[PDB]
């Protein structure tokens, strides 16, 4: 839902 | 030998004095518990009853969908809980516990041992001899592993999964403690006489 | 009889193990690359202490996520559940990782495999009582002496918690956890630990960990009550913010 996504 | 364990205002005050009685007598019927120093017994009880109670009705509510059956048979639907602001916590009990208990067909034997482990919590602060308590707990889930090996040999991970419900049970315990008060506000050592008597 | 792991399981074992290894900081040379945080820092929510934990917490967090991505099963989950699993087990795994790095001689933990802190330091650093919970755990794990594998498996199981709030593929995640647990249980049988009641004792730790992350969640609320919102790194927020 934020920086988490781009880290996925 | 979990066989001896398996065999083990005026309205709201009638209960509790009964539930607590049934819990204490349940613990007394637990192997080696009545052998611990008086102080060590009450400290355990008072440190676990939260989770013990919750482990009870959670297994009893396996015969109910989206609801909980309590002492007075007073079935509790999730509609009241969310309306009382305890929906979140209520749901956890259904999904993390009641659900998990049903889907594995956890029997009364496994429930009893799980509750026996809980009671023999060696981490509890203040008790005179921890080494002795953790000993007892060991002996407790010692039996549990053998029971699962013989009773359900087609499923090896059963024993393991049985323990992994304690974590859920724990954190849920905590939420309940934070939710409910009053009793605690009655200062320290508000309950010890009875525990000393039932002893 | 103790059923040793099967061939289909060893594959998952080497998978998870490699997953943990590539993502644990300092690898196996952490003891020499660690630096003791000044005894002055954090005396008896220390702004300074906190600022140092938070200044190195974002890499930890990411490194955790990396461990997840190196797991095929986890990569099979919807982005929705994918996020939830992390947010939950995040603090738990980091705690594990930190706790398995306890040094009796020093009575200190190694954060990111480079920062040694004491019980007090980590307590005044925002964790408070959690610090105890963690050190105590580390103390307990000392006699276990777990290897990368056994630690990787725990992390693995922690991740695949089918009881996190808001999950969709619950029965799917639960199946994965059951797979890990099976292999986990067999691996230790292979290890042939001489201590009595190793598997159960270890499983209880999962309880301990799940309780740490929880107290940590309540700590975070108090932290944003005292400490400012600017003192918090973006990634950190996202991780423990609802
Ligand atoms: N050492 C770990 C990473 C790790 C990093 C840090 I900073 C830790 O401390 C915390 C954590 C959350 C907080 O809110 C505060 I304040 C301090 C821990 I516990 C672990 C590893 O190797 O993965």
């Amino acid at each position: 839902h934020k920086i988490l996504h781009r880290l996925l | 030998p979990v066989e001896r364990i398996l065999e083990a205002v005026t309205n709201i005050c009638q209960a509790a004095d009964k539930q607590l009685f049934t819990l204490v007598e349940w613990a007394k019927r637990i192997p080696h518990f009545s052998e611990l120093p008086l102080d060590d017994q009450v400290i355990l009880l008072r440190a676990g009853w939260n989770e013990l109670l919750i482990a009870s009705f959670s297994h009893r509510s396996i015969a109910v969908k989206d609801g909980i059956l309590l002492a007075t048979g007073l079935h509790v639907h999730r509609n009241s809980a969310h309306s009382a602001g305890v929906g979140a916590i209520f749901d956890r009990v259904l999904t993390e516990l009641v659900s998990k208990m049903r889907d594995m067909q956890m029997d009364k034997t496994e429930l009893g041992c799980l509750r026996a482990i809980v009671l023999f919590n060696p981490d509890s602060k203040g008790l005179s001899n921890p080494a002795e308590v953790e000993a007892l707990r060991e002996k407790v889930y010692a039996s549990l592993e053998a029971y699962c090996k013989h009773k359900y040999p087609e499923q090896p991970g059963r024993f393991a999964k049985l323990l992994l419900r304690l974590p859920a049970l724990r954190s849920i315990g905590l939420k309940c403690l934070e939710h409910l008060f009053f009793f605690k506000l009655i200062g320290d050592t508000p309950i010890d006489t009875f525990l000393m008597e039932m002893l | 009889h103790k059923p040793e792991p099967t061939d289909e399981e060893w594959e998952l074992i080497k998978t998870v193990t490699e997953a943990h290894v590539a993502t644990n900081a300092q690898g196996s040379h952490w003891k020499q690359k660690r630096k003791f945080l000044p005894e002055d820092i954090g005396q008896a929510v220390d702004l300074e202490a906190f600022s140092h934990f938070t200044k190195i917490i974002t890499p930890a967090i990411t490194r955790v996520v990396d461990f997840a991505k190196k797991l095929p099963m986890f990569c099979e989950l919807p982005c929705e559940d994918q996020i939830i699993l992390l947010k939950g087990c995040c603090m738990e795994i980091m705690s594990l990782r930190a706790a398995v790095r306890y040094d009796p001689e020093s009575e200190t933990l190694t954060l990111n495999g480079e920062m040694a802190v004491t019980r007090g330091q980590l307590k005044n650093g925002g964790l408070g009582v959690v610090s105890d919970a963690i050190f105590d755990l580390g103390m307990s794990l000392s006699s276990f002496n777990l290897d990368d594998t056994e630690v990787a498996l725990l992390q693995a199981v922690l991740l695949m918690s089918s009881d996190r709030p808001g999950l969709a593929c619950v029965e799917r995640i639960e199946k994965y956890q059951d797979s890990f647990l099976l292999a986990f249980e067999h691996y230790i049988n292979y290890r042939k630990h001489h201590v009595t009641h190793f598997w159960p004792k270890l499983l209880m730790k999962v309880t301990d960990l799940r309780m740490i992350g929880a107290c940590h969640a309540s700590r975070f609320l108090h932290m944003k009550v005292e400490c400012p919102t600017e003192l918090f790194p973006p990634l950190f927020l996202e991780v423990f913010e609802d």
